[PDB]
RNA sequence: AUUCAUAAUAACUUUUCGAAUCGCAUGGCCUUGUGCUGGCGAUGGUUCAUUCAAAUUUCUGCCCUAUCAACUUUCGAUGGUAGGAUAGUGGCCUACCAUGGUUUCAACGGGUAACGGGGAAUAAGGGUUCGAUUCCGGAGAGGGAGCCUGAGAAACGGCUACCA
RNA sequence: GAAACUGCGAAUGGCUCAUUAAAUCAGUUAUCGUUUAUUUGAUAGUUCCUUUACUACAUGGUAUAACUGUGGUAAUUCUAGA
């Protein structure tokens, strides 16, 4: 079928034709979840290990774990879940997916490579292909550059550069919870009105307890 | 019906927003604050259908968009939140103050007041109870509660509450002998006195009002509203007087007005 | 053309709207029409208004003939009228450029065809080309 | 007219918060930190109350038909306790206990090509007749059933399954 | 500024009058039985620790969309995989 293989090493992702009868075969009796070497599927393979990731059906319909009885199944899915896009709020709804086994009934599954073995493969575990950005916040930054609670981030940034049709610049993330005086200024405001709308309704009250006394010694 | 009717028909709204059969499908379904609608009386009603500031809605929007307003102390954004009884409008590019009460005819009339005076308005106390937090508050007829009054406020009296912290002042009782604006139904405008009450408990007393020309008449508690001691209004007071002109006497004013 | 009358009936001053406004009278006796640009010009010569910020759109015409009744506005500060007044009479006016769009319906039409499109839509677009390729 | 408001008291809490939220910006004093201080308005934050929503009831009121005079409870019919249970009143539901409700003032049952009012028209008047459809309001998305987010959704150009 | 994630909305309205004979509906009521997004009249010195060697408070942490690249099937506001 189209199998479609990927190296998280790389990002990469490539699709394989595999045409042979008794190599398609050895996949038979697996499940969702479940490690096998690709190794009698491919002299090339031998060795590479991939945890089965999913697929869809002849007719496009996927398979999906702990779906098993291996063919398919209606089934009523929801938000955070896998082969249903909900669509409004609280969306929760019924449609079809093939069963979570091997079988001959998908154009198409994934595999995620897991070990690779002896040769290479061509297009895929060759490249090196990218997170296109980096984070964006203070903190992920400090993490993702190796740095201490105040070594001050901002020059850090890895920035993307543009060349216009030839003017180049530069620009980047809006780090935000970075600290500032604003931050400072608008806590230092709320301890403020904290204490000062306690003290505006102490003397309130003072005066109304000195009223009261004023009736008491009438 | 699975929610608010959002919005308001013509030959549904106010009969006495002054407005017409004519003119489009619909009325301005006021969105959330403190007046109730009914005795509401909202902004482009005032500025377009009582004053006639201008003529599109777009032309009302970019009007409040700039605010050429404070109503007792502060803007609103809404083209008709609810404001009403006893609101201080000033309209500053302009610089008029208008203060919001019934006509002899019940429809909020046109009567200006000082940018003295549009500090301080009436407010009819609705209960001054005993909050939480030792916070004995009161609250009135404009939307509101206020803590820390004259304790000796209780309820169906109006009190002189200022605009913007409010921070109570002296105040009007009831009794007999208090200056009278009337405020629903028929006796709706009218003014008088408060010659007797009639406490018909469980609920909604009666008072009988007196006008200024010795005619009386039986109103609700709740629609009484005193505005302080016989020759001592505590604001000015409209042209008509809530004294209740018959249509003899707007005719006979009409052939009497109309000539030199 | 005998002569033009053309009064203000409520002379209004409006600092909130920025305006002088009336109600117009032309009294364009037997002349052809109400003629509205050149109503523009003698209310900017009378009061002031340098035509662009006058507002006269509604000179409807009497029945004997001979006479137009309808409003005028005269505003402040050209750019106050732009920002305030409605691009249609703008350009009625003729100091605008008014726009060439579709229909209503096409553009309702448009929404359906937007309405089967998640995401930035690139990414729905590529894919779908490389399998019409095959 | 509340054991209402009211809050404390001593405990308990898979502990709820109390803002790891935003923009223009940039003042002040020196102990020269980048010090602390510091405005305008953007969004959230608990309770009331309001506005905008929400429920039932006191109370009332609808043609004819008796060739429907007897209705009501098996399985809640009436009610109590106690429970569960609602936004709460409540057989709303559940166990236990009692025999219940109305009415010749027409119940129950059936029909209604039965939503009524404000209106249409006559027309002294008196009085009558029709009122689906744009004001008052409502129930509804074939016929059921079952189904989330919201404060309010058995929604349907939002959903599960059957029937056709 | 394509677009997403989420805020929210989509519970609008518009047409019919099947049922139905106190049901819906009208009112004069009236909740001291009662939920309340939304708006604002108000509306927030207590946080953690057996009270000296204590917890990021310059504010601490990953998890992924839209996004890249790898998918299907006769066929879809279908949907696998890094």
């Amino acid at each position: 079928m189209k199998l479609n293989i990927s190296y998280p090493v790389n990002g990469s992702q490539k699709t394989f034709e595999i045409d042979d009868e008794h190599r398609i075969r050895v996949f038979f009796d697996k499940r969702i979840g479940q490690e096998v070497d690709g190794e009698a599927v491919g002299d090339e393979f031998k060795g590479y290990v991939f945890k089965i990731s999913g697929g869809n059906d002849k007719q496009g319909f996927p398979m999906k774990q702990g779906v098993l009885l291996p063919t398919r199944i209606k089934l009523l899915l929801t938000k955070n879940v896998s082969c249903y896009r909900p669509r409004r709020d609280g969306e929760r709804k019924r449609k079809s997916v093939r069963g979570a086994i091997v079988g001959p009934d998908l154009a198409v599954l994934a595999l995620v490579i897991v070990k690779k073995g002896e040769q290479e493969l061509e297009g895929l575990t060759d490249t090196t292909v990218p997170k296109r950005l980096g984070p964006k916040r203070a903190n992920n930054i400090r993490k993702f550059f190796g740095l201490s609670k105040e070594d001050d981030v901002r020059d850090f940034v890895i920035r993307r550069e543009v060349t216009k049709g030839e003017k180049t610049y530069t620009k980047a993330p809006k780090i935000q919870r970075l600290v500032t005086p604003q931050r400072l200024q608008r806590k230092r405001h709320q301890r403020a009105l904290k204490v000062r709308n306690a003290q505006a309704q102490r003397e309130a009250a003072a005066e109304y307890a000195q009223l009261l006394a004023k009736r008491l010694s009438e | 019906a699975r929610g608010p009717k959002k919005h308001l028909k013509r030959l549904a709204a106010p009969h006495h927003w002054l407005l017409d059969k004519l003119s489009g499908c619909y009325a301005p379904r006021p969105s959330a604050g403190p007046h109730k609608l009914r005795e509401s009386l909202p902004l482009i009603v005032f500025l377009r259908n009582r004053l006639k500031y201008a003529l599109n809605g777009r032309e009302v929007k970019a009007i409040l968009m700039q605010r050429h307003v404070k109503v007792d102390g502060k803007v609103r954004t809404d083209t008709t939140y609810p404001a009403g009884f006893m609101d201080v409008i000033t309209l500053d590019a302009t610089n008029e103050n208008f203060r919001l009460v019934y006509d002899v005819k019940g429809r909020f009339a046109v009567h200006r007041i000082t940018d003295e005076e549009a500090s301080y308005k009436l407010g009819k106390v609705k209960k001054v109870q005993l909050g939480k937090k030792g916070v004995p508050y009161v609250v009135t007829h404009d939307g509101r509660t206020i803590r820390y009054p004259d304790p000796n406020i209780k309820v169906n009296d109006t009190v002189k509450i200022d605009l913007a912290s409010g921070k109570i002042t002296d105040f009007i009782k009831f009794d007999a002998g208090k200056l009278v604006y009337v405020t629903g139904g028929r006796n709706l405008g009218r003014i008088g006195t408060i010659v007797h009450k009639e406490r018909h408990d469980g609920g909604f007393d009666l008072v009988h009002i007196k006008d200024s020309l010795d005619n009386t008449f039986v109103t609700r508690l709740n629609n009484v509203f005193v505005i302080g001691e016989q020759g001592k209004p505590y604001i000015s007071l409209p042209k008509g007087k809530g004294i209740k002109l018959s249509i003899a006497e707007e005719r006979d004013r009409r052939r009497a007005q109309q000539g030199l | 053309s005998d002569a033009v009358t053309i009064r203000t009936r409520k002379v209004i001053s409006n600092p909130l709207l920025a305006r002088k406004q009336f109600v117009v009278d032309v009294l364009h006796p037997n002349r052809a029409n109400v003629s509205k640009d050149e109503l523009r010009e003698k209310l900017a010569e009378v009061y002031k208004a340098e035509k662009d910020a006058v507002s006269v759109f509604g000179f409807r015409t009497q029945f004997g003939g001979g006479k137009s009744v309808g409003f005028g506005l005269v505003y402040n500060s050209v750019a106050e009228a732009k920002k305030f007044e409605p691009t249609y009479r703008l350009v009625r006016y003729g100091l605008a450029e008014k726009v060439e769009k579709a229909s209503r319906q096409q553009r309702k039409q448009k929404k359906n065809r937007d309405k089967k499109i998640f995401g930035t839509g690139k990414r729905l677009a590529k894919k779908v080309a490389r399998r019409n390729a095959d």
